[PDB]
């Protein structure tokens, strides 16, 4: 299990295209898709600095043929899948093949769906448990083959939903399923404005006096 | 060489505070006074992290303000452990923590203006206030706000200090309230500011030439957030780079 | 079926053997003061079961039901069924899995429960999740196939096939171009012998015919797969079979073999619109050349807008980007959206000319 490295996380922070320039294959597919939401959006920004700023970040951008796949992530209407998840959050408040199987044998909005229903699943089971670091065996999320996709699906649903994933909630929920203090970092690469209320948030929801608990 | 290193650090001469509170560290015959020494210590070399800025240079900022956040904090360690029951030092580790609490603000706010160009403009979802940033600047009125008030409190807790020391603790609660107005008149609710700064801003005392350049680095962050009221989109990259160019300005005087 | 026998095994002290076979092997399962004797009886258990299979007792009908039930019990869809499965199978008889590979020829009655397995883990192809296991299961069949029967050859084709193409992530994990390890080679050299030695044996559902007159009523999800194994490259250890392949269905100055319908009779696109993509994205020139010819304008706007593209392969796309407008501009022209975006993907591909020329106009 790779966590991104300290430089590519400053580079994040530095918001400057020369040190991602000078950054290897796999950190640059571990930190994608904060970078394509970068590359194939509207500006945010307008000023002609930014210009060939994007320029060169996009100029980056070849090679792993995964960035397509995840072009495919952000080519779904979002309104149809915010509308269920509410209906699916007013539902919890009153599968014919395993996780990993339909995890594959998938197109991008169903999976878009099941990613967002364990994460509801997950959360409302914070709701409900209120204290106590319960286990959860999601199996998609341990599941050591099918770990990067994973990663790059969470991250879209984070900069998609602003909303309906709180940061510091998903946060706290993905730290209660399996393997996933790299999903943190990956949560917290990808979106840089994040360490520091990660860290509050994680400072106040938990125990007091012994870390010798679970 | 003590009177000298404190004229220093009163001044804002930190270097050669940093030299003469290395003479002081290796001399010394006591816990906490050697504690008290490597706090000064500490806190002279983030100061002199905090000279080491360039202007119209976000990346050296960011480098620059970590690199002050763990010198002080290495400096609030120190002063912690040099907390005695007879002499309960209050004003200094209050003082230190709270210039911790305004580095960490400035930090959070570079890289806040460093988010736009690190995220989209909002979402394909939103197509007044769209995106993340609108939530973190709202963030950074609780922080700002909350941090004014820390600074009131440490000003009406003291009643002990001098008049320059008070006016030194002013001085960082109007910074706070610069920084305050200063965002909440470029990005949140620009419609009900109406004001550009009705009262006088000349004909000042300027007890010190620190409160000079406090004074004149205020009129300008002013003069910018006037000059930039109405005219642009409500997210906008001017509004971002006055935010950075106020954040430098601020932290050029020393 | 995991808990309740773990609850009912556990409370059942003087039922640990029970007489038929399979509740032993079940037992073993389960197992795989009182601590020490359940060692002493589970190694007594395996004796027993070795005696059975290896000894002079091993008789087919209780190695097969053995067989039959370590198979069926790899199929069931949570992991640590299979992980038990493995445990036993090792304990019973790729340094971890040398057992399939080396002590399963050694049983003496390995014919037709090896064809048993073969099935099995072309069933268990269907569902497994661990690239190495896969890559284990595909040497194993590669060595111990049964070739005579045409339909359970064809059966392994398509397993292949639906392996490759519905479950391409294990492949690229497996083609990592980081780390190109040898038994990925050798698994590539199986799969490409499996493919060579099934049209070996046939050229001896679409229609397809070749230029040199020869007719198959195969399925295009194999012809899938044995493209995407061509776009793979030659494998480090044999080159005589990916050459021939790539002589038979791309061959030089000479017309592809072309498709048809077994059941409308009508001409079938052999070659869609992400397949040609991913020959564009193959290294090999002669696929490239291939996927070159019969390219629509929106089909060149579609395949330029992707990345992790070669550069040539972007420079002659370029040049017949260019020979579209010089054809058809218009058209081109109205398949626009915004001029600034596709202005800028065409300097894009320049630096890593009358198609910009159109656009800034």
């Amino acid at each position: 299990l790779q966590f991104v490295s300290p430089f590519a996380f400053e580079a994040m922070q530095k918001v400057d295209v020369v040190c991602l320039a000078s950054l290897s294959d796999p950190e640059l597919r571990l930190l994608l898709p904060c970078l394509v939401r970068m590359a194939l959006c509207a500006p945010a920004d307008q000023s002609q600095s930014w210009a060939q700023d994007k320029k060169l970040i996009l100029r980056l951008l070849s090679g792993v043929e995964a960035v397509n796949s995840i072009v495919a992530l952000l080519s779904v209407d979002f309104h149809a899948l915010e509308q269920d998840a509410s209906k699916e959050q007013q539902l919890r408040h009153k599968l014919q093949h395993g996780l990993t199987l339909e995890f594959e044998h998938s197109d991008s909005p169903r999976r878009l769906r099941l990613v967002l229903s364990e994460l509801l699943a997950i959360m409302n089971k914070v709701s409900e448990s209120n204290g106590e670091f319960f286990f959860k065996s999601s199996e998609l999320f341990e599941s050591p083959v099918y770990l990067e996709e994973a990663a790059d699906v969470l991250c879209i649903l984070q900069a998609e939903l602003p909303s309906l994933l709180p940061i510091v909630d998903v946060a706290e929920a993905l730290l209660h399923v399996r393997n996933g203090a790299w999903f943190l970092c990956l949560l917290v690469a990808n979106v840089p404005d994040s360490f520091n209320e990660v860290c509050r948030g994680l400072i106040k929801n938990g125990e007091r006096q012994d870390e010798e608990s679970l | 060489v003590y009177r000298i290193a404190r004229q220093a650090s009163r001044m804002g001469n930190h270097d050669m505070a940093k030299e003469l509170y290395q003479s002081l560290l290796t001399q010394v015959a006591s816990e906490h006074f050697y504690f008290w020494l490597n706090s000064l210590k500490e806190f002279s070399h983030a100061e002199q992290c905090l000279t080491g800025l360039q202007e119209e240079n976000y990346s050296s900022a960011l480098s620059c303000i970590a690199e002050s956040l763990k010198f002080y904090h290495k400096g609030i360690a120190s002063l912690t452990a040099a907390s005695t029951p007879l002499n309960p030092l209050s004003f200094q580790c209050e003082f230190v923590k709270l210039r911790i609490d305004l580095l960490q603000a400035f930090s959070q706010l570079i890289c806040t203006c460093n988010s736009l160009k690190t995220s989209p403009p909002p979402a394909i979802a939103t197509t007044q206030r769209c995106g993340r940033i609108s939530n973190q600047m709202k963030q950074s009125m609780e922080e700002f706000r909350s941090l004014a008030s820390r600074y009131g409190d440490l000003y009406q807790a003291s009643f002990d200090a001098d008049s320059a020391t008070l006016r030194n603790v002013e001085l960082q609660q109007q910074s706070c309230l610069l920084i305050s107005h200063a965002i909440e008149a470029l990005i949140l609710d620009p419609e009900s500011a109406s004001f550009q700064e009705y009262g006088s801003t000349g004909t000042a005392h300027a007890d010190s030439e620190y409160e000079r350049r406090m004074m004149s680095v205020y009129n300008h962050v002013l003069e910018e957030v006037e000059s930039l009221n109405r005219k642009y989109t409500p997210v906008s990259y001017m509004h971002t780079a006055c935010l950075c160019n106020a954040i430098i300005a601020l932290l050029k005087v020393p | 079926s995991m808990p309740w026998l773990a609850d009912l095994v556990q409370s059942s002290e003087g039922s640990l053997d029970v007489l038929p076979v399979q509740c032993l092997c079940e037992f073993l399962l389960h197992d795989a003061a009182k601590k020490r004797q359940r060692q002493q009886k589970q190694r007594q258990l395996l004796g027993r079961l070795q005696d059975l299979l290896l000894g002079p007792k091993a008789d087919e009908q209780t190695t097969c039901e053995v067989l039959d039930y370590f198979l069926r019990r790899l199929g069931s869809s949570q992991v640590a069924s299979r992980v038990l499965a493995m445990k036993g199978l090792s304990l019973v008889l790729l340094q971890g899995y040398q057992w399939l590979l080396r002590d399963l020829p050694r049983l003496p009655l390995f014919d037709s429960v090896r064809s048993t397995t073969a099935l099995a883990l072309q069933q268990a192809i269907h569902m497994e999740t661990d690239p190495q296991t896969i890559s284990a299961y595909l040497i194993y069949l590669s060595q111990h196939t049964p070739v005579e029967e045409q339909a359970q050859h064809s059966d392994l084709a398509l397993d292949v096939a639906r392996l490759v193409v519905e479950r391409s992530t294990i492949m690229s994990h497996l083609f990592s171009k980081l780390s190109p390890s040898a038994a990925s080679d050798a698994v590539l050299s199986a799969l490409l012998s499996i493919f060579s030695r099934y049209v070996r044996r046939m050229r001896q559902q679409v229609f397809l015919r070749w230029s040199s007159g020869e007719t198959a009523t195969m399925h295009i999800l194999v012809v899938h797969a044995m493209v995407i194994l061509l776009t793979l490259g030659p494998p480090r250890a044999d080159d005589s079979e990916f050459q021939a392949l790539l002589d038979i269905w791309f061959p030089e100055e000479k017309p592809l073999p072309t498709a048809f319908l077994v059941d409308t009779s009508e001409e079938a696109l052999l070659l869609p619109d992400w397949l040609k993509l991913r020959m564009i994205r193959s290294e090999v020139l002669r696929l490239v050349d291939a996927a070159l010819q019969d390219l629509e304008p929106q089909q060149l706007l579609l395949f330029v807008q992707s990345f992790g593209i070669p550069v040539s392969s972007m420079s002659k796309l370029l040049q017949f980007l260019d020979q579209a407008v010089a054809h058809d501009p218009q058209t081109l022209e109205q398949n626009i959206m915004d001029k600034n975006y596709m202005a800028h993907l065409v300097e894009v591909q320049h630096e890593r000319q009358t198609f910009h020329s159109l656009l800034t106009a």
